[PDB]
């Protein structure tokens, strides 16, 4: 099954949910994790 | 004659290394005679007048 | 797992390279314990045969289409790197001779053909 | 047989059809406790590292 | 002195050491500008002449005269730079007779100054401590995060030796205009020297990290004349 | 380390032994890759090699490389007054007369 | 079960590089967002986003340094480009110790969890990237925060050491039939030279951090000056790792640039032996100078003199590489593809970054620049504009050969221009702020430093847009990647020569100097069955 | 004062570097027991002849003039290396280098002893001073081989001459040898020093340590191309580490015990040498030998001055000249005698005899635990 | 004539089985002595081998540079719009007012500060 | 490459390792060890039965690696002349790394000893700290280590001359003679009058002479695994890489102990 989409750990075609959701969620979580820590530590010390 | 050309790249290298240094020295003799020396002159003339007032 | 070989003419696979065993009360020798790609080396070096070659490419003659340099391969392709006829003149240029096409080495011009074994 | 079983386990590990760590009829005793206790250790260091983020102590 | 809004260059100097630092920096910038202009011109030439060219020179790859000329020239520049650097490093220091000593202890989030001289027979040594004025209590015209309640006061034209130590963590004494940047470790005494040529006010800030309120630890030095120093010392 | 009169003999010899079009284009590609412009005699051999191999485009692109290798325009116009009988006998037409 | 035996229980070296890439993207997104949080608070004077917490500002900086130095640049530069490319270029099937490759990969995810849990289980670890001893005690940081951040520098150290040993032991006895160790490509030499520095530098860091841990938790008084210890010791034991580390990030980049300069300007590299000896000298002289980081601690007057001399000697070896790249580019033909734009933007910005370093190596001038934004602006050009540019160039160079799918040229050019403008707008005014006297690691600043701080906060919003466009470029590469090889001639890595016909070119298209670009479009799992031959 | 130690370090480093750079190049002139022996002996014999005269002259004139003279002789010797194309001319250049090496070593050691009066400080400074010899011998051969293979012959000598010129500029800017200052009072004659036994055991401890080395390098099977660069590497590192460690540890441990242990290690390593029958087997012993030699230097060199300050007059120069003569006594006699013994009995037998003598002489250093005061 | 005339407007549209027929008809038409070839064949031979089709096309066409330029402009206009929105909602301390930065000027004038280039705290 | 039936066997002498589950499991055990050790020291756990489980799991994972590393050389038979050289180079580059963690601790001993601070009265081993006499038990340790260095050579010169009883006895004596070192140095840690927190002297002495202890438990394990693998006929007279790998670890530790006895016990 050697070919162009054979060495990738994730499936890109012939898929129930379109690949856009998995692609966008990765970057959204990556760019949203550094805000949750700030929220937790701000709410742990009085400030809103 | 006009049908015997032997060296062309070497002269290009020599004319391009002898112009990248003239420009460099031009842009470096403006930092030391147009940005540096007058500042020191102003600094010294300020100090050669702060002492005359104290003397008087 | 089967009949044991005594020279590399009777080695038809990994089934012929088990060998007998040592006797109780002795330090076993390498002819009494060797199984895989290890014993093949032992059986080759006791005769003068080197199983794993380390001989570089031919740098004696150039290559013409009528008379090409023959590279031996067990597949349909083999990567060959050319460095020249005097053997270090040409820089290193890599080529992929194949069973349907020949490499030609854009700078010096050597042609390489593939012999399938 | 004798202490030279080496010419009998070399005909076994070749022609096995199973991974090398689960081929002998002894690997169960090593592999069941290990994979059993690892899933307890990794499930206890994720209960105290989420229970500490909330400020709970013992 | 005080920083200016859209600053580009150093603050004004008031001690010989900062003047030497400025001179050495302006000496090095000469060679740095020359090298940058050379590289920029060569890149321009490559872009203008050799962009999508028909002829490829694939046999000029060795060099022997030119490979010695980018290996020896840079060394000469480094030696020329290293001469004045060593001269300044060994020359400028407190060669003769320090005249006053100020011990500056850096606690957690303020400063503590002692004048080691002016001692009575009973240990009446002059001492005070410096805090930062909060933004709520500033008067009309004071600088935010730089004005303090007590400020170091020194005479003009006098050698001053600062001895710096620490009580909690590693702080760092800084007065940019005066050319003083020394460290404050918990178990060693460091020393620096300063001579002031003109009267005025000199502001400074801490450098090494020490915790939450690392941004509120200003330093303020006034350079009064001798008569005003004598009058001020007879009140504290 | 090679002189003009050794370059202009080695490449004549290499051009008088090419047997295909790949070899002709290879030898022409590494002739225009030195600091020496090829002599008027070497290009005379290159055109005969292109005639044995039966190629027309290569015989016209050869003249267009001289226009870029030469420093000025007078040298180009001096090459074309000595490589003129070779053109009007073989039949090669310059690109500025075809307007391709 | 086939998935688990190919992507969790793995031995193939080219299947671990893809996991390294997918991890590096995540750990480079986190650090960039944590940097944007910093630059949105340093915008105008006062307390803007983080309401009054000066803690949670130091934590952000520490997590931004540790994440983007240890979790992005090292994994990308040693794993995705070293594990994947070295065996193919030297002609070996797989590495010598594959299971250590798997363990080196898999020690990183358990290291990210500790760092992320060291910022939520208490106030945090606001000790700076360099965890200095007298502040990182149990009087200022009292909790399991610094403890859990010291453990994220142990697992990473183990991974780096096991990778270095494998790289050194693979390039010695796993070469092809005719590759002596003087015909090796430049990238392999760079990886070997960095793997030696990793061996000779990591143990000192491990000893220092372990001693700090013992001082915190087992009251041993190594660096407490109330029992006979000195904090300065830690500084030594840290900075012996500090300077070699800084070169480990940059030597792998250099070789990458070399390949690009050799391929899109059709000329072999000027003086390869000179370049290998230059890399060797840079590696060797990176161990004999480490105390230019500490001139203000109170050293002798003859220890400053030695280090001010031993630091300026490194300028000689790097000039050889720069001038060699210029000489390589001089005579040949240049076609401006997207890797070559990055290669060109690395020869100029890195020079600007390294030239400011010669101004800070002097012991005399360092009393005006230490703990100031001059050092910051110095190291961004060499880190942010020197290494990340090389990573992007390597990606745009080797992505088609690895995945088999092409990418849009126009969006790549747009991303490059936006990154260029943003990085040159964000890091340059820091020089002016440093010259005028602004210290490091301060949330709030006096009223005078406002203006430039408003200009450096405008470039970060241009760089984040470049990151988002990079995400979309990856999306457009993965989907409809087969039909993006006819839009532009960027796909071809070498174009026809002047005399070469199109018909002859289409029959003989691939010309290279290494085995890298002759392989199939996605490389085969087992690439070499019969050994490769060299003359 | 530390600049003084730096000057002495530089002098020793440059001297040993110019002494050792040749072995990359000696095969070209030569093309080996007998031919290469003269190259070794020429420098050592000339140095041995010239040490006592410099030791005597230092009292009359002082230190900086001999230091600068050794400098000038070294520069002239480098230039003479540069323009040599015959086997005979090399010997003359070697012999000219010998005087400069002798003068630099004797004057530097004596002046370091004079300026530094305390015992522990004297040992600590002399260890770092002696480290330069090991560092230069480490650095020389690779440097010479690389420039010979790349730039061609006569380049390494020009580079080393440039480095020498830098050293001379430093010496001029630091010491400024402009005036002549005779010492406070004349020292004891060399005959009186020869009468004293403890100084004799101190000299013999250094003398017997170098025999195993001096007999070995002339006979190594190295006289491919890469082998010449790495041939002398291990002993340099061992000597460096040994000197640096034991210059500090000697005072607290006790110098007699350190000397005893070092000589025993020398004997053991020499005895272990002839077992090996391949070139690589020579790697392991050499380290140990080098390390041991360093100990026997760092503990035995300073004590000379101590004896001078405990039973004679505090005038240096002659005693450190005695130490240098003992140091050089092995390289002048070795190649011109050992081969004869090699013809007489054998090579391994000679090595075993030398090792046995080294082990036997070890107990005699116990006598230096405490000497009678004057 | 029609088969070869004006190949500059048809070559990239023909299939790869009608392209290998023209090449195999100009290769048996070039064996004849030149000067017997028509001008159209001379143009076709030059175009088929050395022409701006296939692997000889430029990386950037005229309609791609405008695209890149107007993609960068619209990527710089969005950062400006996002940054301005974060600029109206700020915490402005009491000190950043013109009537407060002119009072510090009198203090810095009385205690002579920056006798060189200048002192001024007015930045609105 | 012209032998008759050559395509039936590999064409290159290198090992293609099969898929294994151990790298992931060791990482999962080290994660648990790290988090539990970081938390248990500050509360949050209480019970000390989790850290022990983590350490036991890590050790068991290493042992399960070495099982598969032994079945691939003795039973399957994939260790050619190239693989053995690679393994030797690997072990050398780990010994080298483990030697450079002792240099740091030696530089932390020479940085305080030379220049003692004002707080401690300027003196090594300071007032109130009676050092360990170097004419006692720390001589038996040196002599036992020197004897052990000689007894394992009689075990490697009896496996090349084909003597079995004479290769088992040597290894037995070596294993029973490195246990006495640990026993002596665990009895000298209970007859001492200074702990790890009484000085900078009692904290660097217990941190360079305590890592050696951990490294010599490893030799006991390695020598047991080499006696048990010789009793069962696993070693040929020319293919034994467990003995060669173990002998280069004993001699290095002896050389290191000869530096921990003249710099820590005599010098003061
Ligand atoms: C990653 C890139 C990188 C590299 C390669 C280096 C290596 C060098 N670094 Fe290092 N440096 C850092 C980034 C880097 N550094 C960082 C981040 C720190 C610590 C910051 C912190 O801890 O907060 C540090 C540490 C550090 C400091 C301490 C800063 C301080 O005092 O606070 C200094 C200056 O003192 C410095 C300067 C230099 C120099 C001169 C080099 C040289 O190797 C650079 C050589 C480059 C050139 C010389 C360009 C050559 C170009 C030519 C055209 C040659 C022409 C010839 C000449 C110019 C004569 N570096
Ligand atoms: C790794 C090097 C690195 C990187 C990437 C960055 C990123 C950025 N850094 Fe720098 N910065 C440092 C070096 C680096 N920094 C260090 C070491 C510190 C800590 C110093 C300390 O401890 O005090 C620091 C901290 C730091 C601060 C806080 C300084 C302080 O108050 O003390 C600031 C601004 O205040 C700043 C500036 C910026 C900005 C605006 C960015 C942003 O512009 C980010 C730029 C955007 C990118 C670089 C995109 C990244 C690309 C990807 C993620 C894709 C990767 C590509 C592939 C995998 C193919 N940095
Ligand atoms: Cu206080 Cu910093
Ligand atoms: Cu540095
Ligand atoms: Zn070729």
């Amino acid at each position: 099954d050697v070919g162009p989409y054979s060495n990738l750990p994730f499936k890109v075609k012939n898929r129930r949910v379109p690949y856009a959701v998995p692609h966008f969620l990765f970057f959204a979580i990556g760019m949203g994790i550094p805000f949750f820590a700030c929220y937790v530590q701000l709410k742990r010390s009085g400030s809103i | 004659s006009l049908t015997r050309i032997q060296g062309s790249v070497k002269r290009r290298i020599l004319t391009d290394i002898s112009v990248g240094l003239t420009l460099g020295f031009g842009f470096a003799s403006y930092w030391w005679w147009g940005v540096h020396k007058p500042t020191v002159a102003h600094r010294e003339n300020y100090y050669i007048e702060l002492a005359k007032k104290k003397k008087a | 797992q089967f009949k044991t070989a005594t020279s590399i003419a009777e080695v038809e696979g990994l089934e012929n390279l088990v060998g007998p065993g040592a006797k109780t009360g002795t330090v076993p020798t390498d002819l009494e314990q060797a199984t895989g790609l290890e014993r093949y080396e032992l059986l080759g070096k006791l005769e003068g045969i080197e199983v794993f070659d380390e001989t570089p490419l031919e740098a004696v003659r150039k290559g013409t289409m009528k008379d090409p340099i023959l590279i031996d391969s067990y597949d349909d392709y083999r990567y060959v790197g050319c460095t020249g006829v005097p053997a270090d003149s040409h820089n290193i240029e890599w080529l992929k001779p194949t069973t349907e096409k020949n490499a030609r080495c854009w700078e010096c011009g050597s042609v390489y053909k593939l012999n399938f074994l | 047989t004798a202490t030279e079983k080496i010419i009998e386990l070399q005909k076994f590990y070749q022609s096995t059809n199973k991974p090398i760590y689960a081929a002998h009829p002894r690997s169960k005793y090593y592999l069941i406790p290990y994979f059993g206790l690892l899933g307890v250790s990794v499930a206890a260091t994720l209960f105290y590292t989420g229970r500490a983020c909330f400020g709970i102590k013992d | 002195d005080v920083p200016t809004p859209w600053g580009i260059f150093f603050q004004d100097s008031a001690t010989p050491n900062m003047e030497g630092i400025i001179e050495l920096h302006n000496n090095i910038m000469f060679y740095l500008v020359l090298i940058l202009t050379f590289v920029s011109y060569i890149l321009y030439t490559i872009i203008y002449n050799y962009s999508n060219a028909t002829i490829v020179h694939k046999y000029m790859n060795h060099g022997q005269l030119i490979e010695i000329v980018w290996t020896t020239l840079p060394a000469v520049i480094l030696l020329i730079i290293a001469f004045p650097s060593f001269i300044l490093l060994y020359l400028c220091d407190e060669v003769i007779s320090p005249a006053m000593t100020i011990k500056a202890i850096g606690l957690q989030w303020y400063w503590k100054y002692e004048y080691s001289d002016f001692i009575n027979d009973d240990g009446e040594i002059v001492e005070f401590e410096s805090y930062v004025i909060p933004e709520e209590l500033l008067e009309d015209g004071q600088l935010r995060l730089l004005d303090v309640d007590a400020s170091v006061v020194v005479p003009v034209d006098t050698h001053i030796r600062f001895i710096v130590s620490s009580a909690d963590v590693i702080h760092d004494f800084c007065v940019p205009a005066l050319g003083v940047k020394v460290d404050a470790s918990p178990g060693r005494l460091n020393q620096t020297s300063a001579l002031i040529q003109r009267e005025g006010v000199y502001y400074g800030q801490c450098s090494e990290l020490c915790g939450v309120m690392h941004s509120a630890m200003p330093i303020k030095i006034e350079a009064v004349s001798l008569y005003e120093f004598i009058n001020w010392l007879d009140e504290q | 380390e090679e002189t003009y009169e050794e370059f202009s003999q080695r490449y004549e010899k290499e051009f008088d032994e090419a047997y295909d079009l790949f070899e002709v284009q290879r030898v022409l590609n590494n002739c225009f890759s030195y600091d020496i412009v090829p002599s008027p005699a070497v290009i005379g051999k290159a055109l005969n090699a292109c005639r044995r191999v039966n190629d027309y485009a290569t015989a016209v692109r050869v003249f267009e490389g001289l226009k870029h290798k030469v420093e000025t325009k007078e040298q180009y116009d001096a090459y074309l007054e000595e490589l003129k009988d070779v053109r009007e006998e073989l039949g090669i037409d310059l690109k500025e007369e075809l307007f391709p | 079960m086939n998935y688990i035996n190919r992507w969790l229980f793995s031995t193939n070296a080219k299947d671990i590089a893809v996991l390294y890439f997918i991890f590096a993207l995540f750990c480079g997104l986190l650090g960039s967002i944590m940097s944007l949080i910093l630059r949105l608070e340093l915008s105008a004077p006062g307390n803007q986003i983080l309401m009054g917490n000066h803690q949670l500002f130091n934590v952000v900086a520490t997590a931004h340094a540790v994440l983007m130095v240890f979790f992005l640049v090292m994994p990308a530069a040693i794993g995705f480009f070293g594990n994947y490319l070295l065996p193919l270029m030297i002609g070996a099937s797989d590495m010598s110790f594959a299971r250590l490759n798997n363990i080196s990969f898999w020690l990183l995810p358990p290291a990210l969890v500790s760092l992320l849990a060291s910022a939520l289980i208490e106030n945090g670890a606001g000790t700076g990237w360099t965890v200095y001893p007298p502040l990182a005690g149990v009087q200022s940081h009292s909790g399991p925060s610094v403890d859990l951040a010291i453990f994220a520098l142990h697992l990473t150290s183990i991974s780096s050491l096991l990778g270095a040993i494998n790289f050194i032991t693979t390039t010695l006895n796993m070469r092809t039939i005719g590759m002596t160790m003087s015909k090796l490509p430049l990238f392999v030499w760079a990886v070997v030279f960095t793997s030696i520095l990793l061996l000779l530098s990591l143990p000192v860091l491990s000893a220092g951090v372990t001693l700090l841990l013992l001082d915190r938790n087992f009251n041993t008084s190594f660096f407490e000056p109330a029992g006979g210890g000195d904090p300065i010791l830690y500084q030594h034991l840290f900075w012996f790792f500090g300077h070699p580390e800084v070169y480990i990030l940059i030597i792998p980049g250099f070789g990458i640039i070399s390949h690009i300069v050799s391929t899109y300007s059709k000329k072999p590299v000027f003086g390869a032996i000179g370049m290998v000896y230059a890399m060797g000298s840079i590696g060797f002289l990176g161990l004999l100078v480490w105390s230019h980081h500490m001139y203000t601690v109170g050293l002798d007057v003859d220890s400053r003199a030695y280090f001010t001399s031993a630091t300026m000697v490194i300028a000689v070896p790097t000039g050889i590489k720069i001038f060699s790249w210029l000489a390589t580019l001089y005579g040949g033909s240049i076609r401006y593809t997207t890797p070559m734009l990055y290669a060109f933007a690395f020869l100029f910005l890195f020079t600007v970054g390294g030239l400011s370093g010669v101004v800070l190596s002097n012991a005399s001038l360092d009393i005006a620049f230490h703990d100031t934004y001059y050092v910051i602006g110095h190291f961004h050009y060499v880190l942010s504009l020197g290494a990340v540019f090389s990573l992007f160039a390597g990606y745009y160079y080797w992505s088609p050969l690895i995945t088999g799918l092409y990418y849009n040229n126009n969006l790549a050019n747009i991303q490059f221009w936006l990154l260029f403008i943003g990085t040159n707008v964000t890091f340059f005014p820091m020089h002016f702020l440093g010259l005028n006297g602004m210290p490091r690691r301060i949330p709030d600043y006096p009223d005078a430093f406002a203006g430039w701080n408003a200009i450096s906060s405008f470039g970060s919003l241009i760089s984040i847009i470049s990151v988002i466009l990079f995400a979309y470029v990856i999306y457009d590469q993965l989907v409809n990647g087969l039909t993006n090889k006819q839009l532009s001639t960027n796909s071809l890595f070498k174009n026809p020569d002047f005399i070469e016909s199109n018909i002859i070119f289409n029959d003989n298209s691939i010309k290279s100097s290494s085995i890298d670009f002759l392989l199939t479009s996605p490389p085969l799992p087992h690439t070499f069955n019969t050994p490769a031959i060299q003359s | 004062r530390k600049l003084i130690l730096f000057i002495v370090f530089l002098a020793l480093l440059l001297d040993n570097m110019l002494l050792t750079v040749v072995v990359p190049i000696i095969p070209s002139y030569l093309y080996e027991n007998v031919q290469v022996g003269l190259l070794f002996a020429s420098k050592a014999t000339v140095q041995l002849i010239t040490n006592p005269f410099i030791g005597l002259l230092t009292n009359r004139i002082g230190y900086p003039i001999p230091i600068f003279a050794g400098f000038c002789i070294m520069f002239v010797s480098t230039i003479m290396f540069a323009f040599s194309s015959s086997y005979a001319f090399l010997l003359i250049a070697r012999s000219l280098q010998g005087i400069g090496s002798s003068c630099s070593s004797v004057a530097g050691m004596g002046m370091l002893a004079s300026v530094y009066t305390d015992d522990e400080e004297r040992g600590n400074v002399m260890g770092i001073a002696l480290g330069g010899l090991a560092m230069g011998v480490l650095v020389g051969p690779p440097f010479g081989s690389v420039l010979y293979e790349f730039v061609g012959k006569t380049a390494p000598f020009l580079v080393l001459a440039a480095l020498v010129l830098l050293d001379g500029a430093i010496q001029l800017f630091v010491l400024q040898p402009s005036r002549v200052q005779p010492e406070s009072q004349k020292g004891t004659p060399l005959t009186t020093l020869l009468k004293d036994p403890y100084i004799l055991i101190a000299a013999g401890s250094i003398c017997f340590a170098n025999m195993g080395i001096a007999m070995l390098e002339p006979a190594l099977p190295i006289w491919r191309k890469w082998q010449l660069g790495v041939a002398f590497l291990p002993a340099s590192i061992s000597y460096l580490i040994g000197t640096n460690i034991f210059g500090i540890l000697a005072h607290k441990m006790g110098r007699w015990l350190c000397a005893l242990l070092g000589m025993i290690i020398v004997g053991v390593s020499i005895l272990c040498i002839p077992f090996a029958k391949n070139i690589y087997g020579l790697i392991a012993p050499n380290f140990g030998v080098g390390f041991a030699i360093g100990m026997v230097d760092s503990s035995m060199m300073p004590i000379m001055g101590y004896l001078v300050d405990l039973r004679h007059v505090s005038v240096y120069g002659s005693v450190y000249a005695i130490a240098d003569v003992a140091f050089c006594m092995g390289y002048a006699i070795g190649p011109s005698a050992g081969g004869a013994i090699a013809k007489a009995i054998g090579f391994p037998w000679l090595m075993t005899i030398i090792g046995i003598i080294d082990i036997l002489f070890a107990p005699l250093c116990f006598f230096l635990r405490s000497p009678p005061a004057k | 004539n029609a088969t070869v005339t004006n190949l500059e407007k048809r070559w990239e549209d023909l299939p790869e089985t009608d392209q290998k027929d023209i090449i195999s008809q100009l290769s048996e038409r070039q064996k004849l002595p030149w000067k017997d070839l028509t001008l159209s064949e001379k143009k076709a031979a030059w175009y088929i081998s050395f022409g701006e089709w296939g692997p000889r096309r430029p990386v950037h066409t005229k309609e791609d540079k405008l695209y890149i330029f107007w993609g960068t402009v619209i990527g710089i206009v969005i950062s400006a719009t996002i940054f301005g929105a974060f600029r109206y909602n700020r915490n402005v301390p009491k000190t950043m007012n013109r009537e407060w930065q002119a009072a510090s000027d009198e203090y810095l004038k009385s205690k002579n500060a920056e006798p060189f280039t200048g002192y001024s705290q007015i930045q609105s | 490459m012209r032998i008759q039936n050559r395509e039936n066997l590999q064409l290159f002498p290198f090992h293609l390792v099969t898929n294994s589950p151990w790298p992931l499991t060791t990482s999962l055990a080290l994660m648990s060890l790290a988090l539990t050790l970081g938390l248990t020291m500050h509360g949050y756990i209480g019970n000390h039965l989790w850290l022990f489980l983590a350490i036991s799991l890590v050790l068991s994972s290493i042992f399960l690696w070495v099982r598969d590393v032994v079945i691939e050389g003795t039973y399957l038979g994939d260790h050619t002349i190239a693989v053995r050289k690679g393994l030797n180079i690997g072990f050398m580059l780990f010994v080298l790394s483990e030697i450079l963690i002792f240099a740091a601790l030696f530089w932390s001993y020479f940085h305080s000893a030379m220049g003692p601070t004002i707080e401690i009265g300027c003196q090594w081993p300071p007032v109130g700290i009676t050092s360990i006499k170097p004419t006692e038990l720390p001589l038996l340790n040196t002599i036992i280590l020197l004897a052990s260095g000689a007894t394992v050579t009689w075990a490697h010169h009896s496996i090349l001359y084909k003597d079995r009883q004479g290769t088992l006895v040597g290894l037995f004596i070596t294993t029973l003679l490195i246990i006495l070192f640990v026993g002596c140095q665990v009895l000298e840690y209970t007859w001492a009058t200074f702990t790890i927190a009484d000085s900078v002297f009692g904290s660097i002495f217990y941190a360079g002479t305590g890592l050696h202890f951990i490294h010599m438990v490893m030799l006991i394990v390695m020598l047991a695994i080499c006696y048990a693998r010789m009793y069962f006929y696993h070693f040929t007279s020319n293919h034994h890489l467990g003995l060669e790998t173990t002998i280069l670890y004993l001699h290095v530790l002896d050389i290191i102990w000869l530096f921990l006895y003249i710099v820590f016990y005599w010098w003061g």
